[PDB]
């Protein structure tokens, strides 16, 4: 499976 | 006094939120989200009505405060020597969209709209009441799991919403718009509508179109998850290259596919009870 991640902002 | 009127708690989700804790109103025991912010991390600021200088986080909070639950609701706030101290609604039971996409993967069609309609009235709201947030993400959307209502939260990175260029942006790049990858440039309403594409295409495909720059400029859009033709069209519409062909957010809630959506109740009971 593909890797999911967050992302920041900021 | 802060540490009077409310008994605080731990810190929330670890900091993935920022410094967020846990707290109870001492008044009536209601539930609230205490967010702290540093006035040495604090690029914009604004003016109240009143006139005291404050975050324009806490401007665009109070602007959206009145009574629509799509939007999270600033119940009160405080400054410090060194911050600005935000009291929020804390729903509960919640759990944030991106951490839903991930546990169950991509979602049902009719899971999909409910809550995408949700996020359109809210952003709509925003709108209504002088606000962009820019930065509408799965992160920034907290599910009431209880009454499948949907929360747009942290205004972290907003503007006062205005009809000419914006030429600065600090929100999350892989939702930003082609124009502001090639110009740094772009209008708050076409830019907003294409992070709304990238959340759509997230729900029904489980997670975002794109991680790179070129990804994001050269206009091509694979699905990796079966998708219905009039969801595909909506996604390609709103991921328009160029913003004047986006469609506007009456063009998307009357889009074919957004049509016969489930009530906030209906979705809980069929989808997250
Ligand atoms: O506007 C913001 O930046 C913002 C951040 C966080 C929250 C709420 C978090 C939350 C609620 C309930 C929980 O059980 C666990 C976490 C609301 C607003």
């Amino acid at each position: 499976a593909r890797k999911r991640r967050r992302h920041p902002s900021g | 006094p802060l540490e009077s009127q409310y008994q605080v708690g731990p810190l929330l989700g670890s900091g993935g939120f920022g410094s967020v804790y846990s707290g109870i109103r001492v008044s009536d025991n209601l539930p609230v989200a205490i967010k702290h912010v540093e006035k040495d991390r604090i690029s914009d600021w604004g003016e109240l009505p009143n006139g005291t200088r404050v975050p324009m986080e806490v401007v665009l909070l109070k602007k959206v405060s009145s009574g629509f639950s799509g939007v999270i609701r600033l119940l009160d706030w405080f400054e410090r020597p060194d911050s600005f101290v935000l009291i929020l609604e804390r729903p509960e039971p919640v759990q944030d969209l991106f951490d839903f996409i991930t546990e169950r993967g991509a979602l049902q069609e009719e899971l999909a709209r409910s809550f995408f309609w949700q996020v359109l009235e809210a952003v709509r709201h925003c709108h209504n009441c002088g606000v962009l947030h820019r930065d509408i993400k799965d992160e920034n959307i907290l599910i009431d799991l209880n009454r499948g209502e949907l929360k747009l939260i942290d205004f972290g990175s907003g503007a006062l919403l205005k009809d000419t260029v914006y030429t600065d942006f600090d929100g999350t790049r892989v939702y930003s718009p082609p124009e502001w990858i090639r110009y740094h440039r772009y209008h708050g309403r076409s830019a907003a509508v294409w992070s709304l594409g990238i959340l759509l295409y997230d729900m029904v495909c489980g997670d975002i179109p794109f991680e790179h720059d070129e990804e994001i400029i050269g206009g091509q859009v694979f699905f990796r998850q079966r998708v219905s033709s009039e969801c595909q069209h909506l996604i390609r519409w709103c991921l328009a290259l160029r913003p004047s062909d986006r469609p506007t957010f009456e063009e998307i809630q009357n889009h074919p596919w957004m049509q016969d959506v489930l009530l906030p109740q209906e979705t809980a009971e069929i989808h997250l009870h």
